[PDB]
């Protein structure tokens, strides 16, 4: 699995490969690892599927349930929700999970919870298997206040060497564009991000 | 760690008649739930009227057989051509596996031919070398589904007259290689309907004082 | 060790033209000795027979306990239970310790008294429902009536051919089995009316 | 504990358990009775880990007891056994099981008939003519098999019984030291005191 | 498996069942575990059938280059000690093996119980195999040295179904021998099957069963 | 006794009316790093032999050094070397069969599974199987690994028996063996795009293709897959 | 076990073979795979038998109570949501593998589920022994915007590669076709391709071949009046 | 195998060794001798593993005959105790060592003196007035301990024996069937036929 | 450990840290782990220090004996030496080599050596345990035919990286220039690759 948040000017962009495995074998090439816990709150999922399903459903509803009562939460309050769950589930969960959010008053926000609970404020995170081989070129090249279309080239670069690198990860690279504008899907498909 | 055996699955049957002898397999070679090949013969005619099949673990099934037919070669080179009789060969095989004791050859053998008296002859053995001549013997994967059915329709076991009830039971009466052909492959397709490594195809070798003869029946490949 | 192979014993069933038939050995031991020579493993509620193969206590167990539901049922519905029915109970009884089971592999056999349709079915130790057409079979000796039944067997066999059948398959795969023996029951049923008989065979 | 044994013949059931004790490398007892009247008319005999034999043995015991003293009135030998049975399917999957088995040897008063029944720790029970518990009936049945006849009487039971043991004791490598005898009839259970 | 073995005022009586197990599955019902070392010795095969027949089959070659070598049969006692000997030179590596060498010497009738831990005794009654102990009680309860050869025949005949009817690992057939001064002499191969039915009527025994 | 460290995937092949085809990824993994992009695993023998290898890339290298001794060896004093004593397909897989089965009898295996596939010197197509236990089989259509899983079955529907053989051409078996490669591709995930592929035809001899790629994969209904049950967006 | 689920233009359909085993043995030739949880919401089950049955009747019954309680047609998200909490509460020990589909007010749906509780959306699935055989046959032939016709045919052959190419597969092939705005078709059998053929001999045995000892009535009536 | 004694006395060494041998739950044999006499005044009794008991004492025999021919003279107790030991701490570090434990009881012709020798499979190696090996000491030598002189005649010395044998009849769980008693002494070696 | 060989267009150079691990305890901060076989054959070592050390021993003791019989080796001739080593003692040894030399006729050329005793010859090679990070800079950044002062930059940037993430790299970068000019040692101090 290799899955990215990136802060840039504008807001926050997620990306994502689209593999599943059963140990060499690919369950699912075409898998939607960017999930939507509130309108403009996402994360991305790492580690056992069942776990990181589990646990963003239970967010979703917690979120959905605070809406109700209290308004839109902030990108923190998401990522303590998550991290409540993996912190106290620790012993039961393999998740590795990056969330990121939309705010106008915040703007955008990244935040990381690895595998014992913790939490990360970030302006960028990397995560997954696949990561491992691009935490150089990703310390190297990110910048502070990049464009959207500097954002995307820079996440695009990122995940098509974890995935030409990891075996765990590969598919398209599917990508969400958080900002004021609204929610912008993209995807990526290997002829265009293998020849970069 | 190195696992040096394996499982390729396969079954095989020797019934002995009056002046004749069959060996019979199936063609199906697997590893786990996969299937390597439809056909690969596994019932070899060896010379001097012996027909053999090591079923098991094909890579040492493949070794003994081909040192077997080596061991033929080598009677006829130091005893003047001598045929190798069939109680000679199966004391031979014995050595061949008892050799290994220690690291054995992960086969059920089975021989088949005629005596010295021109009567069919069939032998087992066991991995390490014990070996016993038999009139009907079943080995390998679906050998338990096969031997208990042989018992009551070759030897007539459990079987009496009717009228006497229990007094008098069924006579032995000799089968003829047509009957028996019939029992053979009836087993095989009763065999491939509840055993997953049973199928493909059943390749049956008759042995009479003609020589050795080949027969092959299409089964169930799924 | 094994749960299901230190009493040993086998059970089979077979349909064939407006009859069953459910057939057992009389084995229970502790392993390699033999205990007794008497341990039928048939059991019937009503017109419903079932055969239990297994762990011996758990055998003795079941058998009460559908007795027990068996008799509350027929209070309540004020009828004989269905062998349809009572698949679905037996099932259903099973799976609710799905964690915990009972070491059986139970069969049931008999006729539905309105459609007159011959029925039998096994199932797992837990629960799953196998609902042949032809024949059921169960035990320590299972490998060898799958190939005694899948040769010997023909549809519509009449009830007096039809017991010259099962007997042969039970008889001669129990010859090929240590845990299995020292006696054998084999029941005819037709809608109304059922035959019990012993076989002589071999007690070693 | 080691060896029970049990044999019904025609108007009474005679039980045999052995006298030995022992924790480790030392016999601590060699007069241990390895048995607890029920009722009147029903013993059982037991034997098995240390503690949960008595334990259980008295707990039935107490059950049976009870029920008489409720009703007035003596369940039969196949009430008890069945009783017992259930008592010990239940403790099999329990926390942790009782590691006992048990013969129940009774005088139904009823049928006028001994009855022997055979219950072991995971409640797998059986009526039988005789029987035996662990490697006992390794070598006895051969004996038992040979010599039984369902109309002997008492004393003819008891002459089987004592080959029975002479047998067991020349191949058994144990010392179980003797056994205790007792009879259970129509006038109800005593000890054969001279064996 | 039940094997036994017994001297006795006319020779030795060897007897043992034929049956073969692969777990709970009857592999063979027809096995001989008697051996035919030479006319005037016998052995017997429990546990691996395989360990057993080779290192026995070894033995009657040993025996034989004796009798050349030394115009003599060999003993009882040197056979039998030619086979403990070499099966203790694989002791620990996995060899299982339960044999008794039977046969008639200078000395007389001479039995040996031989086994792949160690053990090489002498006795006047043995029997090995998993059925062995239900074996012993009918032998030492009917066993005398005052035995005719019909009853000595009967006693090893009655033994092996005693064990053959509990025993799961033990029946099929009984394979009766008797071994005298002037040779062994083979007694028949029994169905249990057979013979458990015409004891239980003729005997009286076997009253639990039903037939 | 060991294990495995660089090691490569599936290997395919199947039989056609006038030869074999067979190809292998250029692919050697480092457990679930995708270390190596330029293996070749197919390495031909002669002009009538291509024997194609998967498993462990150390015992590779060598098995491909003994077989190129192997022909060093053949041609020593030898003046039908390049004729009737050419190495047969027959002879080069026995070879290897017989060093696979001896040094699993030794506990110290070579860590591969191997096919031969090739044309005698009558004409008649050569395709066998062995691996680090020695095992051999063989079949109209053959493969290693997640070959044997997901490419046997589709190479099976154009050969699903020996009588299939002569009705199948050069072209439609060439198809088959592509499409296969392309499968293993989405599926198998210690596998690579670039793959090499060799033909060798009893009339137009050996063909071999280098720098192959996997192409028109099917991709695009991945935008409309949307979370995993519920989301909607 | 081979079992796949393919999306059609108007619907989708389902598939899986009938084979069930115990180790090498074949326990049922002819098993029902294929489940119905409500009338238009079908599942097909891989791994331990028990499971793929009780799971389903279980959350096919509160998924019947459920539309009875809000007055609705039941949606497969519904069943999906259910299944998939149930599994991951017993942490993959309910060994249930399903294929899940339907049509509901919502549309067509074609969900896979593990158990241990994760969900995965496709236009083609496959699950069981034999899902890398039916996989293949999938990744080779499906395209978008099939028919009905067409989808059905995929399907099967999926399966078949399933059965001929996988030992845990085998026997016959079961379909079962949920199309919108039609009544969802159960298409027991679809095809036969493993008859066993004719036996050479029959075994009917001549009466009294068999040994009795005793024979008795088995009273199965109640107690009788008079 | 099971019990092994031995006692020096006044003018004699006593040696008892039990007479079962047993394989799993059955005693094969009820009169088994475990000892060889190396010399005609040096008997050693031995008990351990099956098999190498055996081998070990019979390998010893041959080697101190070998001595005896060879020199036309018989070597002393103390001589040939020390050749035991030695080839017990050479087999102790060997691939497969002898699991056997033995006594050496002798009479030296030169001194006029009873020698009794404890010696285990490790090789180590005691002179005692009386000892035991395995689980038999831990029985004998309270009575040992308490009735034992060195001026005991051979009388004494098997009463005492006795009273060591009735004790762990009483106390020890297995049955070793009695035991065979030889005594050693200026005129050689002979065995108690009564006992 | 953080090790690379890289070939430009004058030759090749090797470059490594110098941080030696005793699990967290750094028993050598000071490491040269760029050791010559031949004059102009060099190789870097990671994995056992004990092992690649001895291995290093007896391929030099091998080419300086093939030399005084047959004259200078190739750098293919040494890779071959050390391969024979560590594919015949795979199951005893622990060692990660790279090989570098450089010719006249072949001029420079890499050979690197993993685990399990394959060869593999390449234009550039990254090995040891820092070396995962750096999969992707490297493989964005290499191009073939570089000039000396570029190879340098590409070589320390890389390796920067490397020691960055990784905890068992460290210390100094060590290099060592392998032209027809001859053999250039350089040494890079914390203070100057740190702020890259
Ligand atoms: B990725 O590899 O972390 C990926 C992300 C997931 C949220 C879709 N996880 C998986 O593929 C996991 C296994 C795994 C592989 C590599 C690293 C960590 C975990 N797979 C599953 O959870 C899985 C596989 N098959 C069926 C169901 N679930
Ligand atoms: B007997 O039970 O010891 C018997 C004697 C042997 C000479 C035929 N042995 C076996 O049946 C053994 C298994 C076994 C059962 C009980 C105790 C010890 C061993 N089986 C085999 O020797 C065997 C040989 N070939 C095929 C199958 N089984
Ligand atoms: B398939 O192989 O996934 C199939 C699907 C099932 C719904 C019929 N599963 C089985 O056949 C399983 C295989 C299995 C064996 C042992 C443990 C777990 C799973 N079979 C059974 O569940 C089974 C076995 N015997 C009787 C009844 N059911
Ligand atoms: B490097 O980490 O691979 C390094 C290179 C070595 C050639 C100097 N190796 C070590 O530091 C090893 C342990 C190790 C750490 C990380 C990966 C692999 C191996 N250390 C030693 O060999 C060592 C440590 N202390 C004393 C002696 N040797
Ligand atoms: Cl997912
Ligand atoms: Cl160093
Ligand atoms: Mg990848
Ligand atoms: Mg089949
Ligand atoms: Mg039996
Ligand atoms: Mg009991
Ligand atoms: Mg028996
Ligand atoms: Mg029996």
């Amino acid at each position: 699995t290799s899955i990215m948040a990136v802060t840039f000017k504008d807001g926050v962009i997620l990306g994502a490969d689209s593999r599943t495995t059963t140990g060499a074998y690919i369950a699912n090439r075409v898998t939607d690892k960017l999930t939507r816990v509130h309108d403009k709150i996402w994360c991305c999922r790492s580690g056992s599927a069942a776990d990181t399903q589990a646990i963003a459903d239970i967010v979703q509803y917690h979120l959905e349930l605070y809406t109700s009562q209290y308004g839109t939460p902030s990108t923190e309050t998401a990522a303590s929700v998550f991290k409540e769950l993996c912190y106290e589930n620790k012993d039961n969960l393999t998740a590795g999970i990056i969330v990121a959010g939309y705010d106008d008053k915040n703007k955008g926000e990244v935040y990381t919870i690895p595998l014992g609970g913790s939490v990360h404020k970030l302006p960028y995170a990397i995560a997954g298997s696949g990561s491992t081989f691009i935490y150089g070129y990703c310390d190297k090249n990110f910048r502070e206040n990049m464009s959207k279309e500097e954002t995307v080239d820079f996440i695009k670069h990122s995940l098509s060497q974890a995935i030409k690198w990891d075996g765990s990860s590969g598919g398209v690279i599917r990508m969400v564009v958080l900002t004021a504008a609204g929610v912008e899907r993209l995807i990526f498909y290997p002829d265009e991000y293998e020849q970069l | 760690q190195f696992n040096p055996y394996g499982d390729n699955g396969g079954t095989i049957l020797g019934i002995a008649g009056e002046d004749f002898a069959v060996l019979a397999g199936d063609t199906r070679n697997i590893t786990d739930y996969s299937i390597n090949s439809r056909y690969e013969p596994k019932v070899f005619d060896c010379g001097d009227n012996i027909v053999m099949s090591a079923n098991g673990f094909a890579a040492d099934g493949d070794a003994l057989v081909k040192r077997f037919k080596n061991s033929v070669k080598w009677y006829h080179f130091d005893h003047n051509d001598k045929k190798l009789s069939i109680n000679s060969a199966a004391r031979n095989i014995q050595h061949l596996l008892y050799s290994r004791r220690f690291f054995p050859y992960y086969v059920y053998n089975i021989i088949a031919g005629l005596d010295e008296d021109g009567k069919g002859a069939v032998y087992s053995f066991d991995p390490v070398g014990s070996y016993q001549r038999e009139q009907c013997r079943a080995g390998g994967a679906a050998a338990s589904l096969i031997m208990p059915f042989l018992d009551n329709q070759v030897n007539f076991k459990n079987q009496y007259e009717p009228g006497t009830n229990g007094k008098v039971k069924k006579p032995l009466k000799y089968l003829s290689v047509e009957e028996v052909i019939k029992l053979v492959r009836d087993s095989f397709t009763s065999a491939t309907e509840r055993h997953i490594q049973v199928g493909d195809g059943l390749e049956i070798l008759i042995v009479t004082k003609d020589g050795v003869r080949k027969e092959f029946y299409e089964l169930k490949r799924d | 060790s094994d749960p299901s192979s230190i009493n040993g014993g086998i059970v089979v069933a077979m349909t064939g033209k407006d009859c069953v038939a459910i057939a057992c050995d009389l084995r229970l031991g502790s392993q390699s000795l033999g205990v007794s020579n008497k341990f039928e493993k048939i059991f019937h509620y009503g017109h419903v027979f079932l055969g239990i193969t297994g762990l011996a206590t758990d055998v003795t167990t079941l058998n009460e306990m559908f007795r027990y539901k068996t008799n509350l049922y027929k209070l309540k519905e004020e009828r004989a239970i269905e062998p349809e029915t009572f698949t679905q109970l037996v099932s259903s009884s099973l799976y609710e310790r799905r964690f915990g089971p009972y070491f059986v592999g139970p069969v049931v056999a008999g006729i539905n008294s309105k459609s007159g349709k011959p029925f039998i079915a096994g199932f797992d130790l837990i629960g799953c429902i196998d609902e042949a057409k032809d024949f059921i079979v169960s035990g320590t000796a299972s490998d060898q009536l799958f190939g005694m039944c899948e040769s010997l067997y023909e549809p519509n066999l009449e009830p007096e051919d039809l017991f010259e059948t099962i007997s042969q398959a039970l008889l001669n795969a129990a010859d090929r089995d240590a845990l299995s023996g020292w006696g054998a029951v084999v029941y005819i049923i037709k809608k109304d009316e059922v035959v019990k008989r012993y076989l002589k065979m071999r007690q070693d | 504990m080691d060896i029970i044994l049990g044999i019904r013949v025609q108007d009474s059931v005679i039980l045999a358990s052995s006298k030995a004790v022992t924790r480790g490398i030392s016999v601590l007892k060699d007069s241990d009775d390895k048995t607890r009247q029920l009722s009147p008319h029903t013993l059982m005999s037991f034997a098995g880990e240390a503690g949960d034999t008595v334990q259980f043995a008295e707990y039935i015991q107490a059950n049976i007891q009870l029920y008489s003293i409720r009703e007035d009135y003596e369940l039969s030998p196949q009430a008890v056994s069945s009783f017992v049975r259930q008592e010990l399917a239940k403790s099999i999957r329990s926390r942790r099981p009782y590691q006992v088995n048990v013969l129940i040897g009774g005088y139904d008063k009823k049928k006028n008939k001994p009855e022997l029944y055979q219950i072991d720790y995971l409640g797998t029970k059986v009526e039988l003519p005789y029987g035996a518990h662990g490697y006992s009936g390794f070598y006895t049945f051969s004996l038992l098999d040979h010599h039984y006849r369902p109309d002997m009487t008492t004393e003819e039971g008891l002459d089987l019984l004592k080959l029975c043991v002479q047998e067991l004791e020349k191949r058994m490598p144990m010392d179980f030291k003797g056994v205790i005898v007792k009879i259970v009839d129509k006038d109800g259970i005593r000890q054969v005191d001279d064996f | 498996t039940t094997t036994l073995a017994f001297k006795f005022r006319h020779g030795v009586i060897v007897a043992a069942d034929s049956r073969a197990t692969a777990g709970a599955y009857i592999a063979s019902q027809t096995v001989k575990k008697v051996i035919e070392i030479n006319p005037y010795l016998l052995g017997t095969m429990a546990g691996g059938a395989a360990d057993c027949s080779f290192w026995e089959r070894l033995l009657a070659r040993q025996c034989r280059i004796y009798e050349l070598r030394n115009k003599e049969r060999i003993s009882v006692a040197a056979a039998s000690k030619l086979l403990a000997n070499m099966v203790y030179q694989y002791k620990g590596m996995g060899l299982s093996m339960g044999t008794m060498i039977c046969g008639w010497d200078k000395r007389g009738p001479g039995l040996y119980y031989v086994d792949s831990e160690g053990n090489r005794i002498s006795g006047a009654t043995f029997s090995v195999g998993s059925g062995s102990v239900y074996a012993y009680g009918v032998l030492d309860s009917n066993y005398k040295w005052d035995l005719s050869v019909e009853d000595a025949l009967y006693l090893g005949k009655r033994s092996i179904l005693a064990a053959a009817h509990r025993d799961a690992y033990s029946g099929g057939s009984v394979n009766l021998y008797h071994v005298t001064e002037d040779g062994w002499i083979y007694h028949g191969n029994h169905d249990v099957g057979e013979l458990f039915w015409k004891v239980k009527e003729e005997e009286g025994s076997f009253n639990n069963v039903i037939g | 006794t060991q294990q495995p460290i660089v090691t490569g995937t599936s290997v395919i092949s199947m039989k056609y009316d006038n030869g074999v085809i067979i190809a292998a990824d250029n692919l050697g993994s480092y457990g679930s790093l995708l270390r190596f992009n330029g293996v070749e695993r197919l390495i031909p023998v002669g002009d009538n032999t291509v024997v194609g290898i998967s498993g462990d890339i150390s015992d590779m290298q060598h098995i491909e050094r003994l077989l190129k001794d192997l022909v060093t060896e053949n041609a020593y004093d030898n003046p039908l070397a390049d004729a009737e004593e050419a190495l047969e397909p027959s002879y080069i897989f026995e070879y290897l069969a017989t060093v696979m089965y001896q040094r699993r009898s030794k506990m110290n295996p070579l860590w591969n599974a191997i096919i031969v596939a090739g044309v005698q010197s009558n004409g008649d197509q050569f395709l066998r199987y062995v691996n680090l236990l020695g095992v051999t089989y063989s079949s109209p259509t053959l493969a290693t690994g997640f070959g044997a899983h997901m490419a046997n079955p589709l190479l099976r529907k154009v050969v699903d028996r020996e009588s299939d053989i002569p009705k199948t051409t050069v072209q439609v078996a060439e198809e088959a063996i592509v499409n296969a490669m392309r499968v293993l591709y989405y599926r198998d995930a210690r596998s690579s795009r670039n793959f090499s592929l060799a033909i060798i035809d009893k009339n137009t001899g050996l063909t071999f293709k280098k720098n192959l790629q996997v192409e028109n994969m099917k991709w695009d209904f991945a935008k409309d897959i949307k979370g995993y049950g519920t989301q909607k967006i | 076990t081979t079992i796949v689920g393919v999306k059609f233009n108007n619907g989708v359909v389902i598939a899986a073979d009938t084979r069930s085993t115990q180790g090498p043995i074949v326990a049922d030739k002819n098993c029902a795979k294929l489940h119905r949880i409500s009338p238009k919401i079908w599942c097909a089950g891989a791994g331990t038998a028990a499971d793929t049955e009780a799971v389903t009747q279980l959350i096919g019954s509160n998924i019947e109570l459920h539309s009875l309680y809000t007055s609705r047609e039941p949606r497969v998200v519904s069943a999906l949501q259910m299944l998939k909490q149930h599994l991951f509460k017993y942490q993959g020990h309910i060994g249930a593998y399903l294929i899940v589909a339907g049509v509901d007010p919502t549309g067509s749906h074609l969900f896979s589920i593990h158990a241990h509780g994760s969900t995965d959306v496709g236009y083609y699935l496959s699950l069981g022994s034999g899902s890398l055989a039916a996989m293949a046959v999938l990744e080779s032939h499906w395209k978008q915007d099939l028919t009905k016709e067409e989808a059905i045919k995929l399907a099967s052959d999926a399966i078949q590669a399933g059965i001929w190419n996988d030992l845990g597969s085998g026997s016959n092939v079961d379909v079962c076709v949920m199309e919108i705005g039609k009544d969802a078709e159960y298409l027991r059998n679809y095809l036969t391709p493993n008859v066993r053929e004719e036996k050479q001999k029959s075994y009917k045995f001549p009466r009294g071949t068999t040994a009795v000892l005793k024979e008795s009535i088995v009273n199965i009536c109640d107690i009788q009046e008079e």
